[PDB]
RNA sequence: GACCUUUGUACCCCAGAGUGA
């Protein structure tokens, strides 16, 4: 029935958009459910961001099944326009993937976002 | 192609030799595929009358995709799951392990699968239509008293559920549905319990509260080649 | 006859085994299909014709 | 205390009387004795479900702390003890939540659940087979298996879009049927190639040729008129029938008896059966292709849809995956990947999302030209 | 007493899991 769970609140959404902004600054970001599915195959994916205003929505339902197979966190965001904007990118991106790097300059922000997401998934 | 296959020390798990150390089991489903695994066909047929030629395929078992094959390749002393027993399985994430546990429990043995996330459950209903030994029972794990009629008494319980609070979950299942002197095997993901602290104190209090519920641990181990920051613990009930 | 007909046995016994191959082929196909509705039958009755 | 608890299973609803438990405490004599004996408990009464529809509906009720009415009827047994509520009976069960329900419909009855994992309740289920007093056991654990199928299958599945393998069986059985058509077709064209060596060089069709050998059996009577066989399937004014008049005169083949021909009538009837089931099954594949994957048959039609899902094995398995022609084929790959994920999820693929998707394929189809 | 390989014919003319303004 809901099909839009979990959907994030306000300050977590802008927090995620800022983390995606520095992630696009550090080329540690994947753009597209095609690419995101490939990163879920290679096991390099930290977590997955999906949009809620994508028409249709059922093209994006494969990512929770593949993530729950791989035990990977995921949270919906309401805008695909702002989700495109946080990529340093001027046309919308429906879904983005966070890649794995322990040498990442922004790693603590990624662990805090995974703390909020993994808090919300339970 | 050209490999040879021997019976290992554990009953029900078969070793494959030898241009890679490979771990295989017998498939009771002819020519099925669960995740694009590759199958090795080796037979002891007969060209004589009265006996038709056998067709036997074996399935490899990725230790990256399951925790138990990673457990066996890492070295582990005994396995409580053998031909003949009953086994209660927790965690149902993709059903990939459930095929191999269904292989190792034999056609005598019964596999009991538990999940609450309703969308992967239909896959296991389909595999239940494929393999006639995988019995799904779909419910929240936290209330096993809600399906008191729905399962028998079990020799051994395996838990692969990542929670912050799995200790009460195996407490209720262990107090309810387990036989005397059975086996309890628990999987642990490190950061699921806590992440603000070392994993090792989490291991100590994990074995501690595990020991408060009348469970004797035998040996734990760390899986450094295969799945980093992850450990499995093997113990007895009322030993 | 003009040919001294004996070749038709050689044809027919070449056809009979392929007929049984189609027989257990389509019988197992029917078992694969009908197993959805009623799987518990093949362990009890195993013959194709009675199936 | 005043104890008289209830054993619950798929196996019959049973009321058992107790003598006394151990008010003695948790040591390693009483637990290890009561693990395996387990006398001090006797079977008073019981009642079967014996409805495969009945048991599951009851199982949701006990699974949600809700009583059934046969449970009230089996809790109508205290009469030779001269009363209820002089008893102040204490029940002990497995559920917390069922307690306040029984206390609601019974003020006569004290009802607790302490202890929740009271080991006497383990003492029933660790020795249950021996208390099958008049009860079967053979299909009883089979009712355990299938009733577990009934619960887990019941709560999430309603046979919604079942054709994840039926389409694959249809295309595989169909293709092996066509290979089996060419099998008998070569044998019939060899056979009538003996008796009449020219019609095999005339009609290239298989089923047409099979009916021709089927209903004639004589190379001096096969014409459009006297008798009429090219006035029913084909018309006599065709360019074939004049060559049939041409061929029925100048034949020099072997003249064979009827006994050799009746076996060939069996062969032509086999060809007729094969053509029958392949046309009907082809129609069925059109129907369920229109049903279970509508947007895919909007895009690429029936055949490549059935073949590609026949590669992946299910629409879920196709769903989880990902010289100036491969731009078009790549575009079709992406949009068919999208349409598959549409068709996977519940009856919004009944709409025309794939139709405007094919309109986008028409737009890209305009785009490669310019 | 004790099915395997070669010649000729038809078809296919070979981006998917590639890369990522």
């Amino acid at each position: 029935n809901p099909k839009a769970f979990p959907l994030a609140d306000a300050a977590l959404t802008q927090q995620i958009l800022d983390v995606v902004q520095q992630a696009a600054n550090l080329r540690q970001l994947k753009k597209g459910a095609n690419e995101a599915t490939k990163t879920l195959n290679r096991g390099i994916s930290e977590f997955i961001i999906m949009a809620a205003d994508c028409e249709p929505i059922e093209i994006l339902l494969h990512l929770p099944l593949l993530c729950e197979d791989k035990n990977v966190p995921y949270v919906f965001v309401p805008s695909r326009v702002a989700l495109g904007r946080a990529c340093g990118v001027s046309r919308p991106v429906i879904a983005a993937s966070i890649t794995t790097n322990d040498a990442s300059a922004i790693k603590t922000q990624i662990y805090a976002v995974k703390d909020k997401i993994e808090t919300l998934l339970i | 192609a050209k490999v040879v296959i021997e019976p290992h020390r554990h009953a029900g798990v078969y070793i494959a030799r030898g241009k890679e150390d490979l771990l295989v089991t017998k498939n009771m489903a002819p020519g099925e595929s669960v995740y694009g695994e590759k199958r090795i066909s080796v037979e002891e047929p007969s060209k004589e009358d009265g006996v038709p030629p056998t067709k036997v395929e074996y399935r490899v078992w990725n230790p990256f995709r399951s925790k138990l094959a990673a457990g066996i390749m890492g070295g582990l002393d005994e396995l409580f799951i053998a031909p003949g027993k009953k086994v209660l399985y927790l965690g149902a994430a993709s059903g990939t392990s459930v095929s191999h546990v269904s292989d190792v429990v034999g056609p005598e043995g019964v596999v009991y699968a538990v999940e609450f996330s309703h969308r992967p459950g239909r896959e296991l209903i389909s595999m239940a239509k494929k393999r006639p030994n995988i019995i799904p029972i779909i419910e929240d794990a936290r209330h096993p008293q809600k399906y008191r009629m729905l399962i028998g008494m079990v020799d051994c319980v395996f838990a692969d559920v990542a929670q912050p609070d799995q200790a009460r979950i195996i407490a209720l299942n262990s107090h309810m549905f387990l036989k005397d002197q059975g086996g309890v095997v628990i999987s642990i993901k490190a950061n699921c319990i806590d992440s603000t602290v070392d994993a090792e104190t989490v291991f100590a209090r994990e074995v501690q509260k595990l020991r408060e519920e009348r469970i004797k641990p035998l040996e734990q181990l760390t899986l450094e080649p295969y799945e980093r920051d992850h450990c499995i613990v093997v113990g007895r009930y009322m030993r | 006859s003009a040919d001294k007909v004996d070749v038709m046995i050689i044809q027919a016994i070449a056809l009979l085994d392929d007929l049984d191959k189609e027989l257990n082929t389509y019988a197992m196909r029917c078992k694969e299909w009908y197993g959805w509705h009623f799987p518990e039958l093949a362990k009890i009755v195993t013959d194709s014709v009675a199936y | 205390l005043f104890e008289e608890p209830t054993g619950y299973a798929v196996f019959k609803v049973k009321l058992q009387q107790d003598d006394i438990g151990s008010r003695l405490k948790e040591v390693q004599e009483q637990i290890n004795d009561f693990g395996a004996f387990t006398k001090l408990i006797e079977l008073v009464s019981f009642a079967p479900f014996k409805g495969a529809a009945e048991a599951l509906e009851n199982a949701n009720d006990i699974s949600e702390g809700l009583v059934s009415e046969s449970l009230k009827a089996i809790l109508d047994l205290n009469l030779p003890k001269a009363s209820s509520k002089k008893k102040n009976i204490t029940l002990a069960i497995s559920d917390k939540n069922l307690g306040p329900s029984i206390k609601e419909e019974f003020p006569y009855v004290d009802c607790i659940s302490n202890e929740l994992a009271q080991d006497l309740i383990r003492g029933v289920r660790l020795h249950g087979e021996k208390l099958f007093k008049g009860l079967q056991s053979g299909d009883l654990e089979r009712a355990q298996l299938g009733l577990g199928h009934a619960y887990s299958r019941a709560k999430v599945k309603f046979s919604v879009q079942k054709n994840d393998n039926h389409i694959i069986q249809a295309i595989a059985l169909l293709d092996q049927l066509d290979k089996d058509i060419n099998t008998f077709a070569m044998r019939v064209k060899e056979w009538y190639g003996w008796h009449f060596p020219e019609l095999a060089k005339l009609v290239p069709d298989n089923y047409t040729f099979a009916k021709l050998v089927l209903f004639i059996k004589d190379k001096a009577s096969l014409n459009d008129d006297s008798l009429h066989d090219l006035a029913a399937l084909l018309n006599e004014d065709s360019g074939i029938a004049q060559r049939v008049i041409d061929n029925a005169r100048i034949s020099m083949g072997q003249d064979i008896s009827e006994t050799d021909m009746e076996n060939v009538c069996v062969f032509a009837q086999r060809v007729a059966s094969l053509a029958d089931y392949r046309r009907q099954l082809y129609d069925y594949l059109c129907e369920k292709m229109h049903t279970v994957a509508p947007n895919l048959s909007e895009l690429i039609g029936e055949v490549i849809g059935a073949r590609l899902i026949s590669h992946a094995g299910s629409l879920t398995n196709l769903s989880k995956q990902a010289k100036n022609k491969g731009r078009i084929s790549r575009y079709l790959a992406n949009k068919c990947s999208m349409a598959s994920r549409i068709d996977n999820y519940s009856e919004e693929p009944s709409n025309v999302f794939g139709s405007v998707l094919k309109k986008q394929v028409e737009q890209r189809l305009e785009f490669y030209n310019t």
